[PDB]
């Protein structure tokens, strides 16, 4: 039914004129109209604008010729609002394209909307959107995950085939898990952070959501390479992933971290993961127990580093050059402090306070600096484990999608969603969340963490797994 | 941790905290700080802070790049005047 | 005197690159506010910094020119504070791990003869914008935001208002000589912040420090210090204790003043900028800059005394104002009569150009014309008296000396 078709199916139809870009957009538009009132994936739907842009789209051999793509609303799309789901940035019109948006546009893609998120990418459920919650299309009593909640959701219901999110500590992977969709965060440095509203500069990476591994591999390839506007982007050639996912490499090895056995898992998740691994074993993967003696420290480490860099990256929202400004103030101090208290949500404010403390002289050595050192120990665990093994696997999440309000009482309860996801960001490694079962009606994601620059392998295994297990056929709302 | 602490950190951060927030943040942060104190145990003398691998510091020739059109550059300004951003006076 | 003045200075020098420190916007004085501007230097959401290579190369040239150890690894840190002319909420500079360290500048004094002031550090940082106050509001031009600066910090080695000035003058001259900054306080390319305490003479411990911010000329720093030293001396012998603060200096009153606003500074929350990898400077590059260094003033001063037999008074004039030495050397090249050319340049041409208001870079008399004029004085074609008459008109008009000799007969 068109919106039900994959990018391979859509491309062949587009290339031979059987369908037009406009029809494609119209298809997903209607599906959006079907689902959006329940789901609430988008902050700013742009199907209308995409409709118009499609008329001028002619060169069919462009890699993403007529493909609609949703975009997290912390990635800048010029001429349209980029809110980061914040009061302090509602009505901010983006003056420039993020590099990834530039590269998508050049590839013939069509930006179909700006996707809901936790305010400033800060959270694990999307509940901290300053505007409204996005809801899990597999159970609207349940959260779609976070921070890329809307990007995952809209890819689940297929109001868009393919999606862009960002991942600082699991913000692509955990929503991918909860929404029953593929989500990859590539190696740190593989995708530019130019035009990505910075949360934690040393942890952020734009990534991709999809339902077929080839969809994800292609979008990732496009948005990809070195960027001169980004100091931290790597001068490394982008591998031809679209031609590489379909290949099969013999005698690959999977590590199961011994320290993760001690992690409290939901029985359904445990069961799902065990089966995932048995089934991979059957296909010829060697399964080995590995050690990561420091991983348990991942979460404390992350929740020092992230909030620190966040307090610094958010110092610029001040009512001077753009965005919200408080109405009442007697002096520039009040202008500042009132604009910020009023414009920032509660999670953001918590991490800002934490950040400025962790960076304060007298506490810096024991907090931020300390954390950056534990981070190297953590990274080193991985590097050493990668001597014996090719990928590292675990559940993406310790639990099935949880309920609204369930993790808002103590902010810490929200942090604990990230226990299996943050290590990848700390080490700067690529990681993918892959749908592995449905348990009690709810998606379960399996996670594979790869070596630096080895997105290929992560993608290959994801491609092999979807052949055995066709999760792309499960669609949520009718 | 004290009220005095919550205020001092807010001042640094430019958040005029509302009274409701000063009570809530006294607990949450006091907790969060206990939640993250897990690193003393670990020895990090002789461990280098994390940085990504680069060979050479990436730099950039001294060649002008087209600036942003002044129009787009101020369009989001809460208050503009004569090409300038405007703010309350500073003393 | 019973006391001693201990002076340390904090100079921010603006580097003469085409491009800003972390983006490709232009650095240029003048005009239209918010004109040379960027998502990056505007500290807009999602904007990343990229290091200017020339700025670095000029920052190394300057460190070396100041006898500093240049560190192969240095790191940009974020320096946090909220203020309208600071777009990001932080200024990218350097903290622990600065570019250069352990340097020195040599002073030539009216006479103690020769003295050293140490350079504590030279670090690279970016500039803030400017504010203009107008009514109940402040207007912000972020044109200058992000401009490359070398922050230079002295050890408390300076002892005298005059030495303070002599220091700044010499620093300026090196910068100009190395060609890294125009460094004129007039144009906003050299700022200087003053720190002053007193001891009693020969004591090895330090006195309470006062900071004098935003003095705007070399003369003003000497004046500010001149007053301030007397100020503290008064306080100490009256039985009071000199209080540690910042003060200001009014040109019109020549006095230094405490501030009404009782505002203590705040933690800068320094840490490495995660948008930037550490600045690794190859030794081969330093060597390359070292080897191809322009000629510095202390070296020029000795070379002229040798190559042209000038006097320490003659060479000083020519070296302190570089463009005069440059002029002198192009002229002597046209006619190898050095003693004669310096006479007519110092005693005659300079004074004449000063009187009109015209600088030597732009003088109507080109080095060719002075060397020619001197030639007719040597070869006895005209008299010294007529030579002094044709020089007045050479400047008046723009004509060659041999143009006006004919036109008026001889
Ligand atoms: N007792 C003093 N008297 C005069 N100058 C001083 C004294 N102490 C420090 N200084 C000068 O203050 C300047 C800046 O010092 P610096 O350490 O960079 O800033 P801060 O001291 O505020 O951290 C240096 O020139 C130093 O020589
Ligand atoms: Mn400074
Ligand atoms: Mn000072
Ligand atoms: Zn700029």
């Amino acid at each position: 039914m068109l919106w039900k078709k994959s990018l391979s199916e859509l491309r062949e139809l587009l290339k031979r004129g059987e369908v037009s870009p406009k029809e494609v957009v119209e298809s997903f538009y209607d599906r959006y109209n079907q689902t959006e009132e329940k789901v609430k994936a988008y902050i700013t739907p742009l199907y209308g604008k995409a409709l118009k842009q499609a008329e001028s789209l002619k060169e069919r051999e462009l890699p993403l010729f007529g493909i609609p793509i949703a975009v997290k609303d912390n990635i800048l799309v010029e001429g349209e609002k980029t809110t980061c789901a914040s009061k302090i940035l509602e009505n901010f019109v983006a003056p420039y394209d993020a590099t990834v948006i530039e590269r998508l546009k050049k590839a013939g893609a069509l930006i179909v909307g700006k996707t809901n998120l936790d305010e400033f990418a800060m959270g694990s459920s999307t509940e901290y959107s300053a505007f409204f919650p996005t809801k899990n299309p597999w159970d609207l009593e349940r959260v779609p995950g976070g921070s890329s909640g809307g990007s995952a959701a809209s890819v689940a219901v297929l109001s868009a085939p393919v999606s862009l999110g960002s991942d600082t500590g699991g913000s692509i992977r955990q929503p991918a898990s909860f929404c029953g969709v593929i989500g990859i965060k590539p190696t740190y440095g593989r995708v530019s952070r130019y035009g990505l509203v910075a949360f934690a500069s040393s942890l952020d990476q734009i990534g991709v959501f999809g339902r077929r591994t080839e969809d994800v591999a292609l979008v990732l390839e496009v948005i990809s390479g070195w960027d001169e506007k980004d100091s931290t982007s790597a001068k490394v050639p982008v591998p031809e992933w679209s031609e590489e996912v379909k290949k099969e490499v013999k005698g690959l090895k999977i590590g199961l971290p011994k320290e993760f056995f001690e992690y409290e898992l939901q029985p359904q998740v445990k069961e799902a993961f065990e089966n995932f691994i048995k089934e991979l074993e059957k296909e010829g993967f060697e399964i080995k127990e590995v050690s990561l003696p420091h991983v348990k420290y991942s979460i404390p480490t992350y929740y020092i580093i992230a909030p620190s860099e966040a307090s610094s990256n958010l110092a610029r929202y001040d009512g001077v050059r753009y965005g919200y400004r408080a109405k009442e103030y007697k002096d520039i101090f009040e202008m500042y402090a009132r604009t910020r208290d009023e414009g920032f949500g509660p999670e953001v404010k918590r991490r800002i306070m934490l950040g400025t403390f962790a960076l304060s002289a007298g506490y810096y050595d024991a907090y931020y600096l300390k954390a950056q050192k534990v981070r190297r120990l953590i990274t080193n665990d991985f590097l050493k484990a990668f001597e014996e093994v090719d990928v590292i696997a675990s559940p993406t999440t310790p639990t099935l999608p949880f309920k609204f309000g369930e993790r808002l009482e103590n902010p810490i309860e929200m942090y604990l969603s990230d226990i299996l996801t943050v290590p990848a960001n700390l080490a700067g490694l690529p990681a993918i969340s892959i749908p592995i079962a449905w348990k009690d009606g709810l998606p379960v994601g399996g996670q594979l963490i790869g070596k630096h620059w080895d997105e290929t392998t992560l993608l290959q295994i994801s491609y092999l797994w979807e052949q055995k297990f066709k999760h792309y056929e499960k669609i949520p709302l009718t | 941790v004290d009220r005095e602490w919550v205020l001092k950190i807010a001042k640094l951060a430019r958040l005029e905290l509302k009274e409701e927030e000063i009570e809530v943040f006294q607990k949450q942060l006091s907790d969060i700080l206990d939640f993250i104190d897990q690193l003393k145990e670990l020895d990090t003398e002789n461990v280098e802070p994390y940085i990504q691998e680069f060979e050479e510091t990436p730099m950039r020739e001294d060649e002008p790049h087209p600036s942003l059109d002044r129009e787009k550059a101020l369009m989001n300004a809460p208050e503009r005047k004569d090409g300038f951003f405007v703010v309350p006076r500073v003393v | 005197e019973k006391y001693e003045a201990v002076i340390g200075l904090e100079i921010h020098v603006q580097m003469d690159t085409k491009t800003k420190m972390f983006c490709g916007c232009k650095v240029e004085f003048g005009a239209e506010p918010n004109t040379n501007v960027c998502p990056v230097c505007l500290g807009m959401p999602g904007a990343l910094p990229i290091v200017n290579k020339r700025a670095v190369e000029y920052a190394i040239r300057a460190s070396l020119a100041l006898n500093c150890e240049v560190h192969e690894e240095s790191v940009f840190a974020r320096k946090h504070y909220f203020y309208p002319d600071l777009p990001k909420g932080y200024q990218i500079s350097q903290y622990e791990k600065p570019l250069a360290t352990n340097g020195w500048v040599e002073l030539n004094l009216p006479n103690g003869e020769k003295k050293k002031v140490r350079i504590r550090r030279l670090h690279i940082e970016e500039d803030a914008g400017k504010n203009i106050h107008e009514g109940d509001k402040t207007l912000v031009d972020l044109n200058r935001a992000g401009t490359p600066l070398m922050e230079i910090v002295t050890e408390p080695d300076i002892r005298t208002p005059e030495e303070a000035r002599l220091f700044l003058e010499k620093l300026r001259n090196i910068m100009r000589y190395a060609g890294v900054s125009k460094a004129d306080m007039e144009k906003g390319q050299l700022r200087c912040d003053i720190n002053v305490s007193i001891r009693p003479k020969g004591s090895k411990e330090f006195g309470t420090r006062v900071e004098i911010k935003n003095v705007n000329s070399f003369r003003f720093v000497q004046k500010a210090l001149e007053y301030e030293i007397e100020r503290q001396i008064n306080v100490v012998e009256e039985g009071g204790e000199v209080v540690q603060e910042t003060r200001t200096f009014d040109p019109q009153t020549g006095k230094t003043y405490p501030m009404r606003t009782k505002e203590e500074a705040e933690d800068y929350r320094y840490f490495p900028d995660p948008d930037l990898v550490p600045l690794k400077v190859k030794k081969e590059w330093i060597e390359e800059i070292k080897k191809n260094m322009p000629e510095l003033p202390d070296q020029r001063f000795e070379r002229l005394i040798k190559e042209y037999g000038l006097s320490e008074y003659e060479a000083g004039i020519l070296v302190n104002h570089k463009e005069v030495g440059d002029f002198f050397e192009e002229a002597v090249r046209h006619f190898k009569e050095p003693k004669g050319i310096v006479n007519w340049l110092i005693n005659d041409l300079l004074g004449l150009l000063r009187d009109k208001g015209i600088s030597i870079e732009e003088s109507p008399v080109k080095p060719e014309h002075l060397a020619e004029l001197v030639k007719l004085i040597k070869e006895k074609v005209i008299s010294t008296k007529i030579g002094k008459e044709v020089i007045k008109e050479m400047v008046e008009t723009g004509k060659t000396p041999s143009q006006i000799v004919e036109e008026k007969g001889l």
